[PDB]
């Protein structure tokens, strides 16, 4: 809470960042400084001079800088190194504002070289988002909730929770091996395992002889009243503190059952403080989750498959490969229960009776649109293999035939 | 010319859906919800540019051997799987899985893939194997059929522990890609 | 560091002390004690013995278990200031436990005077407590879902929900308007804003003109495995972090409707520690909600209002008065659409194809149930009522019986009674 | 020893969602819907803790038979009328106090004033004005309550939830003489 302790503390983040190449985080390194410098010089009078709200608009996580206890040429340099890394970030969607009370400086002095490198280092910015957005181009990170617990080890990071921000396209695989060796070592590799499931841990189950890191992958959670913002993947990873997650159970008590028995609960994540942040983890403060019961599940799944068909169905270039993958795991399951089981399940007159009839209406309507989108997904093949796959289709189709057939029977009603 | 086609076989109960399911939701095997629909898709990033893995699921009992071939063509690279812990999944690559895709896709390269490594240290498995008169699969008899059998490579993993997961598909892109 | 730990705990302490908030006192001194056995152990000083360090009193609040993050006698001190605050909070059942480390130390010094002492305290709080449990008469406090809404306004509080512990009956408009004031004199007057509704809130939804302040009153919740374990007033309020509170709506979006349409939230919040605690406010860290269908909500109120008629009944002395208000209010409906509106809705034939077959025939038994309840109520009554209520009783019977009639209809089956 | 509080007034005054908001203590917006009548709080009069069991009572014409059953054995009645509607204010004085005075004599009664959250609304005082009317003062309603003797007179909104504390706890008051 030192102004200096403070700024040599983000600027030496700022260089560990950079090394590791956490680029987003470096960026935010240079606006929390710059944000110092501004209230700092607010309040020692000095005359942007609303104090650290000046950027607001690249993150709301600078309001902690105003807990506090330097000339305009030093600020205007902390924002050019927070330019240099929202460049190197991908962040392009941020250098607007950034530049923007940079110009108002120098609007001041007649410099009009400047002004012109600005507004065109603004230009590329946005020619650059131009180019790049919505293009699955951009790998701004993974998510995963870690938990730490074993109080004979773990010094400040025992019983607590954070969201690691990972690079770019980091698995579940590389963030547990790699977690798992930092704390072999100093606590001894005997002594430390991975906890796999993703329910709320009870200590009072752990041995307090051993220290355990749980590792779950998350993904940022919107509801549908944010996705009027979040329409781009800049937005999908811009100030973000919620994030989602499932976990089976049976009603039972096992993981996994069967159709009839199978749930799942959703648990959404809400951290500290906003991604990006000048760490690249973040501690998690609460949790809020659902439940789902079979039924519940069954809808939930139909639907995304419908959709998924659907959209492949309405590309520009129709991917013949990634049509046929959801097509024939649709039509023809031969691994997994198919999609059958849920309409014997629950739409049987005899197994429907034991369920909600909104529900049961509401599934049997996603099965119609499922018919259509397997329907229209076989019609879309067809215009697209060659001699190699006529087979093939054929047999989609008699197992398309065949799944209408039952799944009339199974309804009482045709349909085509 | 945007997705690899990858396509997965294996004697049963040797872990490959088990597998497809770890790897491509980023989850341990006891925390993914169960799905009735086959094959499993991830983008896959090749250059900078976004690229759809798409994995097709096989079912390697009898009763399937007479349509399962109409999913080959347009494959690009094979998994083949067997479990470490089973000999009787390891003798069936040599005798059945490896001729089937050979005879019906000749040109088309194949990974031999060592699964549940994580049981080759389980006590209870090296004893149930003891009972049997049987002893587990060892990496280096792996890759002997390997080369035998003209496969780009051996990989072993775990979808348990995750060792070696990520191996396995950076291997079978590589060879998707020729 | 110790040092501040203790220093803080301390001043807490006087501060509740001061404000009549006894039983957070208590707690202030638990945990000093917690703090100072540790300490002590942890450098070597040496079930239930300050041996242990902060372990030894798990049995009073497991929040000490944060105390493992100058004599023995020190340690005892802590211990009455502990009891002397359990006493006047009436957390009289507590009394025994933090008692036994005091027993184990003269014990050891064969101090039997002082040993007839302590088992002589806690013989004299059983003994209130046989005078006062399930009276109604100890009020241990309300409780109240609080979250703070507002970027450009709140510090440390900003985003966060906690539960706040208020004494005795502090009712929802006494909460809100003094949590209304403290936050209009720190922010302007015409900045601040209740939110009523108690659903989530969702940031989009709001003014960042205006400073939010949610308030909610929820109750101590327990699932029907742990009603076994809180049978009494105190156990009721004691070693608590889950609170639940209801919201309405209708399938299809809106708060109220017909008994065919209204839905019902059950929100289960959980805070990061434990009430009683060294603080009245603990944030909630944890919450998670399930939706009840009508003929859930039905089923629900059914067997509630079951259950109380039933132990209305079984009182040592009846409140005549209370079973009247129930019973009338059950057998002769004329404000509210009376229990027959969830028979119509869910148990005619026509309706009960809708909705599972369990649940129906579970509303079936419940409303069997409630036709015994009723009759046994009114039974009850007449050996209670003066000659100036024999009018009134037997319009009771008549009104119990005209539903007995519809119940039978609707049921397609004889009630009887 | 639960006090025993009838509850009378015609309809649409707010009675019955005057007393559900402050028995399960929550905001009108909140409230799950029952299908019983009548409620049960539980009330702080300095230090004893005390049970109000409040009989609602419907007012409408029909019920003019039987309503009076509910009468025996009560500690205290509420008249009530809505501030923004004269006419619950009128037939309080022409039908209500009549009817609970005949059938109890001695038993102590209390005039409420409801809805006073909408006598200081826009929109509610023209309404009242193209029919000639005002909303009746806390002076002409604290007039008449002492015309019939009536033991006070007070003021709620269930909108608000100011007034409506000091309502129950007159009325407790009152019961205990
Ligand atoms: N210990 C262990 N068990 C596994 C592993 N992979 C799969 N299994 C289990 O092996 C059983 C069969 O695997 P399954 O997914 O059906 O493989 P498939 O029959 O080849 O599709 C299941 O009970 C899995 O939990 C692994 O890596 N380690
Ligand atoms: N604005 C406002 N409306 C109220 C208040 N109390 C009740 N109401 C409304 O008045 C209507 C009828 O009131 P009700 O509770 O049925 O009174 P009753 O008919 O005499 O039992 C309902 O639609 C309520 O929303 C209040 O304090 N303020």
């Amino acid at each position: 809470s030192t102004p200096e302790l403070r700024r040599t503390w983000l600027e030496s983040m700022a260089k560990i960042h950079a090394r590791n190449g956490d680029l987003s985080e470096a960026a935010m390194c240079y606006i929390h400084i710059a944000a110092l410098i501004a209230e700092y010089l607010k309040r020692k009078g000095y005359w942007f001079s609303m104090g650290w709200p000046a950027f607001l608009s690249i993150t709301p996580n600078i309001k902690e800088e105003g807990a506090m206890k330097y000339n305009e040429n030093i600020l205007v340099e902390q924002l050019y190194m927070c330019v240099e890394f929202l460049w190197k970030s991908e962040r392009y969607e941020l250098i607007a504002d950034v530049n923007k009370p940079i110009i108002a400086v120098f609007e001041k002095q007649r410099d009009f070289k400047k002004l012109s490198d600005l507004y065109y280092d603004i230009h590329r910015s946005y020619l650059k988002v131009a180019e790049v957005v919505n293009s699955e181009k951009r790998l701004f990170g993974r998510y995963y909730r870690v938990a730490f617990y074993g109080q004979g080890f773990f010094e400040e990071e025992e019983g607590k929770e954070y969201i690691y921000k990972e690079p770019k396209l980091t698995g579940l695989s590389e963030i547990s091996q790699r977690l798992l060796k930092l704390y072999a070592d100093k606590f001894g590799a005997d002594n430390v395992k991975i906890i796999q499931d993703s329910n709320k841990v009870n200590p009072k189950d752990l041995d307090p002889k051993y220290a355990y890191i749980q590792v779950t992958y998350v993904t940022p959670f919107f509801e549908e009243k944010e996705i009027e913002d979040r329409k781009t993947d800049f937005e999908m990873h811009h100030n973000i503190n919620r994030f989602v997650f499932e976990t089976p159970f049976t009603l039972s008590g096992k993981k996994h059952g069967g159709v009839a028995e199978q749930c799942k609960r959703r648990t959404i994540l809400t951290t500290s403080h906003l991604f990006p942040y000048v760490k690249k983890r973040i501690q998690v403060i609460s949790q809020s989750s659902t439940e789902l019961n079979p039924i519940e599940v069954a809808i939930d799944e139909m639907s995304k498959k419908v959709s998924e068909l659907n959209q492949l169905c309405t590309m520009e270039e129709v991917d013949m490969i990634r049509l046929q993958l959801k097509l024939q795991g649709s039509v023809s399951v031969k691994v997994n229960a198919g999609p059958m089981a849920y309409a014997r399940a629950f739409l049987e007159e005899t197994n429907a009776k034991k369920y909600p009839d909104n529900q049961v209406k509401l599934l049997k309507e996603i099965f119609r649109q499922f018919a259509d989108a397997c329907g229209q997904a076989l019609d879309v093949n067809e215009r697209l293999i060659k001699e190699d796959q006529l087979e093939y289709q054929e047999e989609l189709r008699s197992h398309y035939k065949d799944m209408l057939s039952e799944l009339s029977t199974v309804m009482n009603e045709q349909i085509t | 010319m945007q997705t690899i086609k990858c396509v997965v076989v294996g004697d049963g109960a040797v872990g490959k859906t088990c597998l497809l399911i770890s790897y491509t939701t980023n989850k341990f095997p006891s925390e993914y919800v169960p799905t009735v629909f086959d094959n499993y898709a991830v983008t896959v990033m090749i250059g900078g540019e976004p690229y759809t893995l798409g994995l097709f699921d096989t079912a390697g009992q009898e009763d399937y051997d007479r349509l399962r071939p109409l999913s080959y063509p347009q494959t690009d690279v094979f998994l083949v799987c067997f479990s470490v812990v089973s000999p009787s999944s390891f003798e069936n690559v040599k005798e059945k899985w490896v001729p089937e895709i050979t005879h019906h896709c000749p040109k088309t390269p194949f990974l031999l893939v060592g699964t549940q490594i994580d049981l080759r240290d389980d006590p209870s498995t090296i004893e149930k194997l003891a009972k049997n008169k049987q002893k587990p699969i060892t990496p280096e008899t792996a890759e002997k059929l390997a080369r035998d059998l003209k496969a780009v490579k051996y990989v072993e993993c775990s979808a348990l522990t995750q060792k070696g997961l990520k191996n396995v598909f950076d291997e079978a892109i590589l060879a998707a890609l020729e």
